[PDB]
């Protein structure tokens, strides 16, 4: 149940499981979040911007236990360390990658934990 | 010009101004039958010293403040600023 | 004196031999849960969330619908009551799908913020849950009919204040729905207002679909001008960009609706807007440049214009701050020769005490009218909630309506009586009858509309109707002060412009050719190139580009009406002051700072700085201006319909028919409904 | 499925180092003038 | 009023402290300067000194007056020992602070009206 | 009623309706007002004329102990006509019992200090003097805790907002650190949350 | 305008994209009145939502869903 | 006792910088959040100031800004102290008004008519 | 948990399933739980001292006023006392039997 870099899951073959519903915003202690949504012509809504500030981001974590489509997950990799202020605000095509870099990782840690919560 | 316009103030209550009302009864009929040219203003209430404006002369202002009249004062009060 | 003391929890108050046990508890600082009921609907009762348990009773009654007898102990929290508020919200929590993640009405369900305080705390159900499917009205109102919890509310609106008879109830038992059976579109005026009165998220908006949520706004009150009779709204900002409207529910106008037309025009408020200062180049051409270029452009051409070679007109949406820095820099140049864009005629009267210029009833006086007559215009079509005042008043008790002049489709009972203009000289003598009962009323109403006193017989008709309206107040008149006689307009910045003390019609800028013009008209396009003089520069000062800004010599950017403390005059002279909530784009500025920012580089310079020090200029010529929200009585009006009486000019030949078509001219009307790709997108579906 | 090849790397500059940018659109839609002839 | 004062009673022993730590900061102005090891010169600092005294003359009210003698007094506490560490009394002087317009046609170019 | 409420006993209840009531009775020329909490507080609300003696009365008796000091605060609340709310908690030692102190004053009203009855007031009593400005009487030493140097706005009023005015930064323009007007990157994002329907009917207010 | 930030910095950017790829998805179909879909596997994604599939043999990828439902 | 008792409107300053003369504060009451129907956000008297330029951050496009105050809401009890303290501080400011509406006058029963107008169908 | 779900949100195996385990989890995130105004006090046994918290409720999702108690104030200011008479190499002994702890002492 180790907490750490944030990345975001998807369902089989590709769907982008978030479903942009704000609830992980409104409780994030120091308002890392900012998502603006759009229905996308194909009908569904979608998001257009999706941010964590890294820098003020303070672990709470209340993220992953707000999601009702289990979307954000704190992925537990502490790689990281760059060089520069201008980097660390991660944008949405860092973490649907940095959520693509590993799946299985992710997957089965998920898998052996969410009966107890 | 002089002149360009003139504005009449007045108040519905705080009977000063009763003259005003009387003149309106007096010489607006007839004060407006003579001279169809000259566009005069009547607005609603200052409530406290209805002021009888006039402004001409690139834009100058010419206030005679008016407290409380009879029937004739604001009949010959009127006429300084009208010939002139 | 006729009332009942009823011990509300043990504790007395008199209400009216009559009301409702709701409005008595309402009375002292209670809520009691409301499903199927609205104040301001007709009484149904078939949600049966009301229940409280009487006292000296073992049954359980509902205050929607019944009296109130000799004083009760109407017991509001009991060890009953709650085993009935658990009761009822139990089942309708069951026969529905798990949404708000997506419902738009997410932060503001009526299922959401009852079933924290009230009702019970897990679910026993377990299995069920049926799921009916939707279907598409008009391209405004996002449809999901599953949700529907059936509270009768909608369907009766079809029969209440909105006259189109289109909804109903199709359906026996667990299975019935609410839609329509064919596929018959749903539009006419109001018919975006059903989204606010649907109390679940199974109604919304279109456009707005999916946005944000309504945690994160900030509610800024304001008002709206793109009407005659003002409106009363709220905005909402995300990150300084507009996001939606909804009524702010006075009481007086706009009592829980809208108009149709202001919900949906913001779209292209941020869609085609000009945003900087844009230089002649010699040709058509037409290219960005400093602020501080055409600025000093404009400043020599203004010492070397003098006399009746400068003009302006004013006939949009502007405020009442920079039409009087217009007017005290023409002025102060003396050079006036100015008018505006609508076209009304001027004889007698108008600009001095004005004695009919402003609807002079009230609105709130409108339901004590017991006749009302009036010609030559579309209510339906301009100022819709005016015939939703009629509509009401003309139900819940008796109210005759008769009119004159090319019928069309209103809602009620009306009556066309004649089409000429001589039906209007001969209701002076006795013939084509009601004949005597405009005077034999009690309440009586006569209203005129500006459309047809655009024509050129507009003058005639002045007089006309106010012989036979000042006939009835010589006659009686009612009892009573009961101003009769009464006028409309339809566009905002008309009123508020004329009792400035400007002319209106457009004849002293028709009669000489002048050489630099100022256009806040804009987009009417009365005044053109063709009928002025040759190249000689015309400088187009507003914000957008529809009808003015390509023929033009020089543009101004410049806010529209959601970014300036403005000021407004309704038909009624109240002032109902805009504030700002979005800053303005680009970089346009506030539009009477301007103007002193043109006197200081040109060599007058007005003598007033802030805004305030603006409003203590705007004491000096009508201190009206700075009185909100109240209507003073006076009429005055017995000379002034004499007066015009020394005018004798005839009428014209022609049936009365108004430029409001069908439905069609309600939606491209002033300069963003034009702009705006929402009434585009529309009035290609009413067409198809 | 939509997983990378082998690995990568949380590198400053490889030359890459992400550069995180904005992602929306433009909301006022500034107007535009019309052509060179009168 | 019904309410007792701090230490004055009315506008005389107010009058009269308000020029009393006057001098306190006079021969103070040149003590300091030397020992922060600044550089400007030393009329500047009593320059400001009377800048701060007379901007606040509008009162016609005890207490308030007596209200500042507290907070002018205690602004010597730090002042006559070393607790200011060269930057707090630098931040008295808007030095590389951008000018304010302050004039009309100034505003106009630059600002949604500041 | 059931498992998963509090229990709650009425002895306490019984003694702190008893032991504070001849409280008033025996100084009633400060109590003005004296009230039982439901979970077994007291409350002696008290015109700060008698601010010392009536700790000096419960600095020593027999019957009531009462010498640990342990909470001085200070509560602002606007809307009042005046506004602040210095609040004590004081500690019996020998008989397990709370009981606060609630004196109200205004700004300019200044308060005779508790300095000689207690000396655990010494720096927090100087806390309400750098974050209120309410100037207590007699203390010995009046100073600066826990506030920058450059300060003139006594935080934590309601008036005083949520960011300052004076976000810092460096320059090497010459030497210095220097103050400048405040600047975000971000709004802080006020939201809107008080849900209507009124959720508490113990607590409903007259309804004029 | 903004070109100049990333000139050697390569700009990191997204492969793939779920703007469309419902579309490549083996639509479904049953020929009953209302579904349950529990999709992804009990207990996980997205929460159980009932379709009505009469109307151009459709549901709607249920939103939440997402892959294509019909008949 | 040193009552000493005198007379002055009590304008405090010193404690801002400069935004007492430039900005005007607004009294006025929340009405109705028109989206649902729960009427407990009305008895409490709020204020909110000027609003000022809201820009694009040019990295992000993050609202930030100047505009120091822009959040100060602050909750009052009624119209009587809401005067009070906006001359206790002593910047400008307007007030509007509070709306209360008609009572008003509804009775199931008169749907249904021999002769008048009142009568619903459809239901 | 505590069962009522009036404040404890329910299970994430409840969250997916039922009607009224939503509307009691959506809206319990949006906003906060429900307080009864009055005021409050207490403190329990930190393993350096009290721990003073006058909690003040006002009767929203959101707290009014919460003045926290912590040890220093009184563990340090009576280091005025306890130090003098003594030498200077004493008083950094003194300070670490204390055991006082820096961001602690910002109450
Ligand atoms: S985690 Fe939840 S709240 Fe956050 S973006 Fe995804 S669906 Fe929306
Ligand atoms: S990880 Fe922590 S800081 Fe970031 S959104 Fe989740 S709870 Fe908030
Ligand atoms: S739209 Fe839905 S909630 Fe509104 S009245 Fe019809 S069934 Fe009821
Ligand atoms: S409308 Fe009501 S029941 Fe439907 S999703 Fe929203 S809160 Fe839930
Ligand atoms: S509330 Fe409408 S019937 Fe009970
Ligand atoms: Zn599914």
């Amino acid at each position: 149940r180790f907490r750490g870099e944030h990345a975001l899951r998807r369902y089989p073959s590709g769907e982008e499981r978030c479903i942009a519903c704000k609830l992980c915003e409104a409780v994030c202690p120091a308002q890392a979040i900012t998502i603006e949504a759009e229905p996308r012509a194909d009908g569904s809504r979608r998001t257009t911007r999706y941010d964590i500030d890294m820098t003020k981001c303070i672990y709470c974590g209340f993220c992953q236990e707000a999601c009702p489509v289990d979307a954000i997950v704190e992925g537990p990799n502490f790689e990281f360390s760059t060089e520069t202020h201008e980097e660390l605000l991660y944008n949405k095509e860092k973490l649907l990658n940095n959520g693509d870099k590993w799946e299985a990782e992710i997957a089965a840690n998920i898998q052996a934990d969410y009966l107890y919560r | 010009l002089g002149l360009r316009e003139i504005r009449i103030h007045l108040c519905q209550r705080s009977p000063g101004s009763q003259g005003v009302r009387d003149f309106i009864e007096k010489r607006y009929v007839e004060l407006k039958k003579a001279n169809p040219d000259l566009p005069i203003l009547i607005r609603e209430c200052s409530d406290v010293q209805p002021k009888l404006w006039a402004r001409y002369a690139f834009g100058q202002e010419k206030n005679v403040s008016l407290n409380n009249f009879s029937a004739d004062q604001v009949t010959r009060a009127l006429e300084n600023v009208l010939s002139s | 004196s006729n009332l009942i003391e009823v011990f509300v929890d043990g504790q007395s108050v008199m209400v009216e031999p009559g009301t409702t046990v709701l409005q008595a508890c309402e009375k002292v600082g209670m809520q009691i849960p409301r499903f199927c009921y609205h104040e301001r609907l007709s009484v149904a009762g078939n949600c049966r969330m009301c229940l409280v348990e009487i006292e000296k009773a073992p049954k359980v009654v509902a205050a929607c619908a019944m009296p109130v007898m000799k004083g009760w102990n109407i017991l509001t929290n009991s060890e009953k009551t709650k085993k009935a508020r658990e009761g009822v919200m139990e089942f309708l929590l069951a026969n529905h799908p798990l949404d708000c993640p997506i419902c738009d009405q997410g932060g503001e369900c009526d299922l959401q913020d009852q079933s924290m305080m009230f009702g019970s705390d897990r679910s026993r159900f377990l299995e069920g849950k049926r799921a009916v499917e939707d279907k598409n009205i008009g391209p405004l109102v996002k449809t999901i009919m599953t949700r529907c919890i059936q509270c009768t509310r909608c369907i009766r609106f079809a029969s209440e204040i909105a006259g189109v008879d289109d909804l109903g109830t199709t359906g026996r038992g667990n299975d019935m729905q609410v839609g329509t059976y064919i596929e018959k579109m749903f539009m006419s005026e109001l018919s975006g207002n059903i989204i606010d009165i649907c109390p679940v998220g199974a109604l919304t908006s279109k456009p707005y679909a999916f946005t944000a949520r309504p945690w994160e706004t900030r509610k800024t009150e304001s008002i709206d001008v793109m009407d005659a009779v003002g409106s009363n709204i709220v905005v909402s900002t995300r990150t300084g960009e507009v996001m939606r409207i909804l009524p702010r529910m006075h009481e007086d106008i706009n009592e829980e609706w809208i108009s149709d037309k202001t919900r949906f025009a913001y779209d292209g408020l941020k869609r085609q807007r000009l945003t900087e200062p844009m230089v002649r180049n010699e040709k058509g051409l037409l290219t960005h440049t400093t602020w501080e270029d055409a600025l000093s452009r404009v400043a020599g051409m203004l010492q070397s214009f003098q006399g009746n070679d400068v003009a302006a007109i004013a006939g949009g949406l502007v405020d009442a701050e920079a039409l009087i820095a217009l007017k005290d820099l023409l002025n102060r140049v003396d050079s006036d020769t100015l008018c505006t864009e609508e076209v009304f005629p001027t004889a007698g009267a108008g600009t001095d005490l004005r004695s009919n210029y402003l609807l002079n009833t009230t609105i709130a006086g409108v339901e004590e009218a017991d006749v009302v007559l009036l010609v030559g215009t579309n209510p339906r079509f301009e100022a819709p909630l005016f015939n939703a005042r009629i509509r009401k008043s003309w139900l819940h008790n008796d109210l005759k309506v008769a009119l004159i002049g090319s019928p069309v489709d209103l809602t009620y009972r009306y009556d066309h009586l004649g089409d000429s203009p001589k039906i209007l000289q001969d209701i002076a003598s006795g013939s084509h009858p009601f004949s005597q009962v405009l005077q034999e009323a009690k309440k009586p109403m006569v209203i005129l509309g500006s459309s047809a006193l655009q024509r050129n017989d507009g003058a005639a008709i002045l007089a006309a109707v106010s012989n036979i309206a000042q006939k009835i107040r010589t006659s009686s008149g009612v009892t009573g002060d009961w101003k009769v006689m009464n006028i409309l307009h339809r566009i905002a910045s008309q009123v508020a412009a004329l009792d400035l003390g400007y002319k209106p019609g457009v004849e002293a800028i028709q009669k000489n050719p002048p050489k630099m013009l100022f256009l806040l008209g804009a987009d009417g396009g009365c005044i053109t190139r063709q009928d002025l003089p040759k190249d000689c520069f015309i400088v187009y000062q507003g914000h957008h580009g529809d009808v003015g800004a390509p023929i033009a010599d020089v543009i101004l950017p410049g806010a529209a009406y959601t970014e300036k403390s403005a000021t407004y005059v309704n038909t009624e002279g109240r002032a109902q002051q805009t504030k700002v909530a979005v800053t303005p784009p680009g970089l346009a500025r506030e539009d009477w700072k301007i103007i002193r920012a043109l006197s200081e580089i040109a060599g007058m310079t007005l003598p007033y700085d802030t805004l305030d020090q603006v409003r203590n200029r705007l004491e000096e010529v009508s201190p009206n201006l700075v009185r909100y929200d109240d209507v003073e009585g006076a009429n005055y009006f017995q000379q002034a319909s004499e007066l015009s009486k020394l005018v004798n000019q005839q009428l014209l030949a022609d049936p009365l028919v108004p430029p409001q078509l069908t439905i069609k001219d309600f939606y491209m009307t002033d300069s963003i409904s034009r702009a705006s790709q929402t009434m585009a997108k529309c009035v290609k579906a009413v067409t198809e | 499925k939509f997983i990378w090849t082998n690995h990568k790397f949380n590198l400053s500059g490889t030359p890459q180092q992400y550069v995180p940018y904005s992602t929306t659109r433009k909301k006022i839609q500034e107007w535009v003038p019309p052509s060179t002839p009168y | 009023t019904s309410v007792k004062p701090i230490f004055s009673r009315d506008m005389n022993e107010a009058k009269r402290r308000v020029r009393e730590l006057y001098r306190a900061w006079y021969r103070e102005v040149p003590n300091t300067v030397h020992l922060f090891q600044l550089d400007i010169s030393v009329k500047q600092g009593r320059d400001k000194v009377r800048e701060m005294f007379k901007k606040n003359a509008h009162i016609t009210d005890p207490r308030v007056v007596d209200l500042l003698v507290i907070k002018g007094k205690m602004e010597l506490e730090e002042t006559i020992k070393v607790w200011k560490q060269r930057t707090h009394v630098m931040r008295f002087f808007h030095e590389t602070e951008a000018p304010r317009p302050k004039d009309f046609l100034s505003k106009f170019y630059v600002g949604h009206d500041p | 009623t059931r498992p998963t409420v509090r229990p709650r006993n009425d002895v306490a209840h019984k003694q702190l309706s008893a032991f504070g009531e001849y409280v008033a009775e025996i100084l009633p020329k400060y109590v003005q007002q004296v009230q039982v909490s439901c979970f077994n507080e007291l409350e002696i609300c008290i015109h700060p004329d008698g601010v010392i003696p009536v700790l000096t009365f419960l600095r020593d008796h027999s019957n009531a102990q009462f010498k640990s000091l342990a909470d001085l605060t200070a509560v602002d609340i606007p809307t009042r006509q005046n506004r602040f709310e210095i609040v004590y908690n004081l500690l019996s030692l020998r008989f397990n019992s709370r009981i606060r102190v609630k004196t109200y004053t205004d700004e300019l009203t200044p308060i005779e200090s508790s300095v000689p009855v207690y000396k655990a007031a010494n720096w927090y009593e100087r806390e309400i003097w750098d974050m209120f400005g309410v100037f207590f009487a007699n203390h010995p030493d009046l100073r600066r805790i826990l506030t920058d140097y450059g300060f003139e706005g006594h935080p934590f009023r309601k008036d005083f907002p949520l960011s300052g005015y004076v976000e810092l930064r460096y320059d090497d323009e010459v030497k210095r650190v220097v103050a400048e007007p405040v600047e975000l990157a971000q709004e802080f994002r006020k939201f809107d949350l008080n849900s209507p329907w009124e959720a508490f009917p113990a607590y409903r207010q007259p309804p004029e | 305008y903004r070109k100049v930030r990333f000139v050697g910095r390569q700009k990191e950017v997204n492969e793939n994209f779920a703007i469309d790829l419902i579309a490549e998805q083996p639509v479904s179909q049953v020929g009953s009145r209302v579904i349950s879909c529990d999709g992804g596997g009990g207990a996980l994604g997205h929460p159980r939502v009932y379709i009505n599939l009469d109307k151009e043999t459709k549901t709607g990828t249920c939103g939440y869903c997402g892959l294509q439902f019909r008949q | 006792i040193t009552v000493d008792e005198k007379l002055d409107i009590t304008t405090i300053t010193g404690v801002p910088e400069e935004h007492i003369k430039t900005r005007k504060a607004r009294i006025f009451v929340p009405a109705r959040n028109n989206m649902q129907s729960g009427v407990n956000n009305t008895k409490k008297w709020k204020m909110e100031f000027d609003t000022r330029e809201r820009w694009e951050n040019p990295l992000m496009g993050w609202a930030s800004t100047a505009d120091p105050l822009s959040n100060l809401v602050l909750t009052f009890s009624t119209k009587e102290d809401a005067v009070a303290f906006a001359e206790k501080n002593g910047w400008s400011y307007d007030v509007e008004e509070r709306k209360v509406p008609k009572p008003k006058s509804k009775s199931y029963g008169a749907n249904f008519s021999w002769n008048k107008r009142t009568r619903v169908s459809t239901k | 948990k505590v069962d009522d779900a009036k404040v404890s949100p329910p299970k994430r195996a409840e969250m997916k399933t039922s009607m009224e385990s939503l509307i009691h989890h959506f809206k319990l995130y949006t906003e906060g739980y429900q307080v009864p105004p009055g005021a409050t006090y207490t403190a329990i046994e930190a393993p350096k001292g009290e721990f003073g918290v006058y909690l003040v409720s006002d009767g929203s999702s959101r707290p009014y006023r919460c003045k926290i108690k912590a040890p220093g104030f009184a563990h340090l200011a009576g280091l005025d006392k306890m130090s003098k008479g003594h030498m200077l190499a004493d008083v950094v002994a003194i300070i670490g039997t204390q055991d006082i702890v820096f961001g602690e002492v910002d109450r």
